[PDB]
RNA sequence: CAUAGCCCAGCUUGGCGGGCGAAGGCCAAGACGGAGAUGAGGUGCGC
């Protein structure tokens, strides 16, 4: 049925504005991360003759996230904010895509959780040195409500 | 007329399998499997037959008596070994394999003396395995889903394998046919019925949308080769992406065609007669490529009449640049292409020269094999900890089945694990991330220690191919000997220089002679001598009985093929 | 997730551009009979 399309559709829309919205957050972290100078002078560093440059390129690496532990206690309310920000956008998509929307409420939250999960997932990956991340996934194609009419 | 060809066609990988092509598949191998069975059965009925017979009982007995013998005295030797943590013993076990190897002869004796009694007893049992055959084309193909053209393509392949299997058993190895499970992976064919007094079915005759075999089989958009050498290779490969049409199978008796995307590199020339197509379905690191192979009868090729006498000779001698994997000489100079210069060397006369391959080869499969045993530590590892972590929590359960530490530490294969991990995708559980992180990352590594394995085989055989040509472009007959140190000749593996020169020989008509090695090695061509140590070879090169002067043993091995040749 | 390999219209080799289980392909030289990884015995599927 087509509503079993929109709500699939409408599915794979708010996944990629979690993603969005993530990317965003993930570069305001990165961003509250820089404003120390200590970090930014690493960041600037960080940007048999391949040992010797992988092994400046990991301290630099090293550096930029021992810059990171030793300030983390200074930045806690700024990163916080930010936090508290991310849920109220997030907060605020569940008014537009159920609210407002048709999509069904299980569905919402069924996705938020595999968001949730992955970025858990994901944040202690990226920690030890081993690097991956949420990238947009193309569209390929009861069930919820129908201008406020559920339909089953 | 008489020669047989095959064109390869690939597929695009992003094209999935529909279920009719995989129900095609499954069936297939329930039939391989039910044959291979039946081949079982009949062999040890066979082996029950020959057993009946009381000179054939005795004979048995003896052999089991010094089967048993031999084993013990391996035991004792081993046990000597281990108690030494590394003469006499070895020459008592020594005695043991002769006394075995003896009844062995035996036996075989006691069977070919009374093999006149029980033909009839083997041929009403190789009736009933026909008949059982024929009941199961019946059973799969009359009363099941099963085209026949597969199944008769199923036959033939057993049936090439169990002479296969014969003549290694013959020829030493007690090797066997094993059953497989089910990866997935499978063959399907198609035939092309030409009755008589019929026209050819022409390559032009597929492409045609309302042809005798529109329902069979279509591959449109045929060119003839001579128009088709023209075209850029731009417009050749954007030409080539053509959608082929093939009857697949039945499901709930009903037709069901598959539509390819193929990218076809070389068409048949018009004259040409189809015979069949086969599409095999290959699965390497997971991923499932495909290709389509046809079939036809061509005309042959004019013999040639001039050009010079080449040949070829074979080995396994290293060389700081490659493996050095044989050594050819030419009655006539000849001419070598630009891009191969460096793996088929030549000398200043043109005459002569070593075929090596280059290193990189070598190089590259020691990275597979050192993936190979990582991967074995990182799945031990990883067995470890799912152990640990399934004794000190809870079993959430798999396949609806609570998990047991004990069949968990009895895996070997990761087929186990990549399941229960597929399974526990979203369990939540500590050990699922710890299951996903170990699976993740193999497969990355899978890939490699599979894909660069055949990658760069394949590159090797592109080298030996490439030179089969570039001999059967001059050579008016060629020549070929009938003949870590394992390991390198498993990677240099100069019996595909061999099958591949063979082959390109046939196919463009070039004569080949198999020159009667015997006796050539320890005979130097300058002076005429046999030599009867058998372990000065080792090395090279190797001095002369007869001369007293170090020689190539090769060299002398391609001068005196070119000798025997010119009589 | 290791630090270079693997993959992105048959195959191998080069070159341009991309992806790390997903994407995105383009160009050039050459060659080409499909039918061999002992790892399994499941009685449909390493998604
Ligand atoms: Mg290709
Ligand atoms: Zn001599």
């Amino acid at each position: 049925p087509e509503v079993l399309r929109q709500q699939l559709w409408l599915a794979h829309n708010l996944r990629e504005d979690l993603v969005s919205l993530q990317l965003a957050y993930d570069d305001d972290l990165k961003a509250i991360w820089s404003s120390y100078p200590d970090v930014a002078q690493a960041e600037d560093t960080m940007a048999q003759q391949l040992r010797d440059a992988k092994k400046r390129l990991k301290d630099a690496r090293q550096a930029r996230r021992d810059a990171i532990a030793v300030v983390k206690d200074d930045a806690a309310e700024r990163r916080k904010a930010r936090s508290d920000q991310l849920a109220a956008d997030q907060k605020a998509l569940y008014g537009q895509y159920c609210r407002d929307g048709d999509l069904y409420w299980a569905s919402f939250n069924t996705v938020l959780d595999h968001h949730k999960t992955a970025v858990k997932r994901i944040a202690a990956q990226r920690a030890s040195g081993k690097p991956a991340t949420l990238r947009h996934h193309r569209f390929d194609g009861r069930c919820g409500s129908t201008d406020g009419q559920p339909q089953w | 007329m008489t020669t047989m060809t095959v064109h390869t066609m690939g597929v695009h990988y992003k094209w999935q399998i529909p279920e009719v092509l995989r129900q095609q598949l499954w069936l297939a191998h329930n039939l391989r499997e039910d044959l291979v069975s039946l081949q079982l059965a009949y062999d040890d009925d066979l082996k029950a037959i020959w057993s009946s017979y009381p000179d054939v009982a005795q004979a048995e007995d003896t052999m089991a008596a010094a089967e048993a013998d031999a084993v013990a005295l391996s035991e004792r030797v081993k046990q000597a070994r281990i108690e030494a943590r590394s003469t006499e013993l070895t020459q008592q076990l020594r005695d043991a394999k002769k006394r075995l190897k003896d009844a062995r002869q035996a036996r075989r004796d006691a069977i070919a003396v009374v093999k006149d009694d029980a033909a009839e007893r083997r041929k009403a049992r190789s009736d009933q395995l026909a008949a059982d055959q024929k009941a199961l084309y019946g059973q799969y193909c009359r009363d099941g889903d099963l085209y026949w053209a597969s199944f008769n393509t199923v036959l033939d392949h057993h049936k090439t394998a169990v002479k296969r299997i014969a003549a290694q058993r013959a020829s030493g190895k007690p090797a066997t046919l094993r059953h497989h499970r089910f990866d997935g992976s499978g063959t399907i064919a198609v035939q092309l019925q030409r009755q008589a007094g019929a026209p050819p079915r022409t390559p032009m005759v597929l492409a045609d949308e309302a042809g005798k075999y529109r329902n069979v089989l279509h591959i449109p958009g045929w060119t003839d080769p001579d128009v088709w050498e023209q075209m850029t290779r731009s417009q050749c490969r954007q030409s080539g992406r053509v959608t082929v049409r093939m009857r697949c199978g039945s499901t709930d008796g009903q037709p069901q065609w598959i539509d390819l995307p193929v990218q076809v590199h070389r068409w048949l020339p018009a004259d040409a007669d189809i015979t069949g197509a086969e599409l095999v379905v290959t699965r390497v690191a997971g991923i499932y490529r495909a290709k389509l192979c046809v079939t036809a009868r061509i005309g042959d090729t004019e013999p040639v009449t001039s050009g010079p006498t080449v040949a070829l000779h074979l080995g396994w001698r290293s060389t700081e640049e490659g493996t050095a994997v044989a050594t050819w000489r030419s009655d006539a100079p000849l001419d070598i292409p630009f891009g191969l210069r460096t793996v088929m060397r030549v000398d200043a006369a043109g005459t002569s020269g070593i075929i090596v391959v280059p290193a990189t080869i070598e190089r590259r499969l020691t990275r597979t094999e050192n993936i190979a045993s990582s991967r074995s530590l990182a799945l031990d590892a990883l067995r470890d900890k799912v152990v640990g972590w399934l004794s000190d929590n809870d079993a959430p359960t798999y396949r609806d089945a609570p998990l047991e530490a004990a069949t968990v530490k009895q895996w070997k294969s990761p087929q186990r694990f990549a399941s229960l991990a597929h399974a526990w995708k979203d369990n939540g559980t500590e050990i699922s991330d710890i299951l996903w992180a170990w699976f993740s990352l193999d497969r990355k590594q899978w890939a490699q220690q599979e894909n660069g394995r055949r990658k760069a085989l394949g590159h090797r055989d592109d080298l030996y191919r490439q030179i089969a040509a570039v001999i059967s472009d001059q050579a008016g007959h060629v020549l070929v000997d009938d003949t870590k140190i394992d390991r390198r000749r498993d990677h240099a593996a100069p019996g595909g220089l061999r099958a591949s020169v063979v082959a390109a020989m046939t196919r463009d008509g070039v004569p080949v002679t198999i020159v009667a090695a015997a006796d050539f090695t320890r005979t130097h061509s300058r002076c005429g001598h046999v030599n009867p140590a058998d372990d000065r070879y080792l090395s090279n090169p190797v001095r002369c009985d007869g001369c007293g002067a170090m020689y190539d043993q090769d060299r002398s091995f391609v001068t005196l093929m070119l000798r025997a040749a010119t009589a």
